[PDB]
RNA sequence: UAAUUGCUAAGUUGUAAACGAAGUCAAGAAG
RNA sequence: GUGGUUUGGCACCUGAUGUCGGCUCGUCACAUCCUGGGGCUGGAGAAGGUCCCAAGGGUUGGGCUCGCCCAUUAAA
RNA sequence: UCUGGUAAGGAUAAGUGCUGAAAGCAUCUAAGCACGAAGCCGGCCUCAAGAUAAGAUUUCCAUAAAGGGUGGUUAAAG
């Protein structure tokens, strides 16, 4: 079970025992149930939650009808969560108090995008040779990519240059510092993937 | 941040003046040693009529680091030099005096006899 | 337990058994005669 | 060169019999294409996944290895129970022991 | 061995039904699963082959064990402290239904010989006898 | 020495034999297990 | 997916030895 | 008997199959260095020794050029 | 700077056993049954229906802004 969130930024606070704790602020916000999935119809149990208030200008007609059936105002982001203790119906509202009894949470996000990256940054390759001592033009080269005629191929899974970042990442077991229902705020110890303003999934 | 081939001042009244770090103890590929860490040293220079000989391999505990050290209360400390104190086989101070300040982290390193220090910071 | 290509009951008290396709020599009085791989 | 055979519905497929120790002793090997990527499985693993998977794996292998065989394997329907929905086709009951 | 008659005593009744043959007696009800090749109690081996003979002897011995279990039952005595109340895990040697136990020695009585042997083996597996010096769980050596 | 080994007999779910299940528990916590 | 009669239980098979145990089936000899 | 990893034998492929170490990047085997589980011990305990199962992950930096030495490490 | 790698859910290896014949004894095995490893299949993370066996659920359905495309202001996306 969990809720959708938005990353605000990082700060550092002082605990009760005088420890400087790095902290990520997350707006967890009121999530509305927009669909209940059941074993009989969908084949599995889950709840679909909507997070950020949208407008009819930015809601397509199919999604507008979906929200009309749910009898809620249109939402921008929808995500599914399973294993919800307690029954929830269509149009119910969940807030950051859902995490008021959790010591640790899981945060799923999309990491920052690096674009195309070479082997040195993407995979930590050591580079060919030294900066001097006869180096021509392979300071950031990969080196050899295989063996001789016996395999006569590059193996699948060989680490090469390519797109790095901008993908789904889960950070496990982040300690919860404080729940702030008056502002829908969640304070976690540590850092979470993505840039400020990205949408996060927070699982209990 | 002391590694192999780093030179340290010897901050006690034993004969050694300068020492060279041979190895940082504590695990495979352990790169750096900080305050309160135990290293192996080779003695590089001694005072005339010194108890310890030049070229003697010894153990030492790091007591001052130029690179800054972080404490859990959000504070940091850094020194102007890199200084160590020599130890015997039993793990005790080889000398009787300590010159200059030492880091407060040495209290918890089971190294309480460095309380000979003029000032613990 | 000793593994060899030729197992024999060197003593009357030794006994030969077959277990799951292998051959063992067992001796409860002295277990240092135990062998396998018949 | 023509798909000229029958459409076969097999019922009671979970009651098929394998002699000897072949239920767990017959080792099927496959490869994922990655280094160190050979994998093992058994007819028991197939049957646990479902009777149709084991039956398709066996019948393919006895079918011709071409486009016609790839199409022909799609005419085989395999069911664990006796409950299948193929009305309006009126399949006739064939005694399998009559064929030699 | 497998041909000797198996007399049923007084109070014990053995019923054969659907290869689930059960003997219900004074001290409990036990069950067994004979084969089609297998048939007081009088065994009958259909063939004289090796498999048939082995199965016949084994099944007759199992039936006799069942009869003894229902009629008289079985008991095993074994030789650090012990316990009397909690008969799941309450012995102290190092650190940290269908059977009856007594109050160091332990007497354990039951009607299923296989279960009694398994329980006794598990009880004795805590501390096997030590060749260096006589110590450990024993049923009621070498110099180092 | 408050910890203690706790092994309990229980019928098997796939065969039907009185198998054993073992776990470590506190000395006072053995009542909940058995 | 012929007919008849045996053997093998190792998937041996359907395309390496000295040396063990004799798993099984026959044919015997001494006692 | 097995292997082909040593020194060889043969001369079957080759109008070029072009070069020892080191670096980089690997991948596989198990004849197991460490970690995991066991049998025997001339195994009191603790250290070990030998054998069996087991290839998941790990498996240092230097002074010298297969090897020697210095300091480590669970192991090198 | 934060977080992670644990344990062993299931089946097993070498081994340890229960009951027990062939072979009135013995025997962990031939019928059955307990166990038992960083190894195997899972659990954890990411991808993943061109999985042509192309799956499921909710909603909407042709022309303006049912859906889109071209275009513009741009981006922690490239
Ligand atoms: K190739
Ligand atoms: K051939
Ligand atoms: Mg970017
Ligand atoms: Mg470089
Ligand atoms: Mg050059
Ligand atoms: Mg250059
Ligand atoms: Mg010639
Ligand atoms: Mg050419
Ligand atoms: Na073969």
């Amino acid at each position: 079970p969990g809720l959708l969130g938005k990353k605000i930024g990082m700060t550092s606070v002082f605990s009760a025992e005088g420890k400087n704790l790095p902290c990520t602020v997350i707006e967890v916000g009121p999530c509305v149930v927009t669909q209940v999935k059941t074993l009989e119809k969908d084949g599995y149990s889950a709840l679909q939650l909507g997070f950020v208030d949208a407008k009819e200008k930015h809601t397509t007609k199919p999604l507008a009808g979906h929200f009309k059936k749910a009898n809620v105002a249109p939402k921008r982001h929808l995500a599914e969560f399973k294993n919800f203790e307690g029954e929830h119906k269509l149009g119910d509202v969940l807030n950051v108090e859902f995490f008021s009894d959790a010591d640790f949470v899981d945060v799923v996000g999309t990491s920052k995008g690096k674009g195309f990256q070479g082997v040195v940054k993407r995979h930590g390759f050591g580079g060919v040779g030294q900066a001097t001592h006869g180096q021509h033009n392979r300071l950031r080269a990969p080196g050899a990519v295989g063996a001789c005629s016996y395999p006569a191929k590059v193996f699948k899974g060989t680490r090469m240059a390519g797109q790095m970042g901008n993908e789904r990442v889960t950070v496990q077991n982040l300690e919860v510092i404080k729940v702030m229902p008056e502002h829908n705020l969640l304070l976690v110890k540590g850092s979470v993937p993505g840039a400020k303003g990205s949408i996060l999934l927070i699982e209990k | 941040m002391i590694q192999q081939e780093s030179r340290l001042v010897v901050a006690d009244n034993s004969g050694a003046k300068e020492a060279l770090c041979i190895r940082v103890l504590g695990g495979t590929r352990r790169r750096y040693a900080s305050v309160g860490d135990i290293i192996v040293v080779s003695v590089k220079s001694v005072i005339p009529s010194s108890d310890i000989k030049k070229g003697a391999v010894s153990k030492a505990v790091i007591v001052r680091t130029k690179k800054e050290v972080r404490r859990p209360d959000g504070s940091y400390i850094r020194f102007d030099d890199n200084a160590c104190v020599l130890l015997n086989a039993a793990g005790d101070i080889r000398g009787s005096r300590i010159f200059g300040p030492v880091a407060r982290e040495l209290r918890g390193t089971n190294m309480k006899i460095v309380s000979l220090a003029p000032e613990v910071l | 337990m000793k593994v060899r290509a030729s197992v024999k009951k060197r003593t009357p008290e030794c006994k030969i058994v077959r277990r799951k396709g292998r051959l063992y020599v067992i001796n409860k009085k002295n277990p240092k005669y135990k062998q396998r791989q018949g | 060169h023509v798909d000229c055979g029958d459409n076969v519905i097999v019922i009671n497929a979970d009651k098929i019999v394998l002699s000897g120790n072949k239920w767990d002793g017959r080792i099927y090997l496959r490869h994922t294409g990655y280094p160190g990527g050979q994998r093992q499985f058994t007819p028991r693993d197939f049957m646990n996944k479902g009777p149709e998977y084991l039956f398709r794996k066996v019948v393919k292998g006895m079918l011709p290895k071409n486009r016609l065989g790839a199409k022909i394997i799609g005419n085989l329907y395999v069911y664990a129970g006796t409950e299948h929905k193929h009305e309006a086709q009126q399949p006739r009951q064939l005694d399998i022991n009559s064929l030699k | 061995i497998g041909k000797l008659p198996i007399s049923i005593p007084a109070g014990v009744t053995v019923s054969h039904k659907d290869e689930i043959v059960t003997v219900k007696g004074p001290k409990g009800e036990l069950s067994q699963y004979v084969d089609p090749r297998i048939t007081m109690i009088h065994l009958e081996r259909k063939t004289d082959d090796r498999i048939e003979r082995s199965l016949h002897g084994l099944y007759r011995s199992l039936i006799n064990n069942m009869v003894q279990g229902v009629s008289a039952g079985f008991k095993r005595e074994l030789e650090y402290r012990a316990s009397n109340q909690g008969q799941l895990l309450e012995l102290s040697l190092g650190f940290t239904k269908e059977v009856t136990v007594e109050t160091p020695l332990i007497i354990l009585e039951s009607a299923d010989k296989q279960l009694l042997g398994q329980v006794c083996m598990k009880i004795r597996s805590f501390r096997k006898p030590e060749p260096y010096k006589g110590k450990g769980v024993k049923f009621v050596r070498k110099s180092g | 020495r408050t910890y203690s080994k706790v092994i309990k007999m229980v019928k098997s779910p796939k065969t039907g034999a009185y198998t054993f299940q073992e776990e470590m528990v506190p000395n006072e916590a053995v009542k909940d297990f058995f």
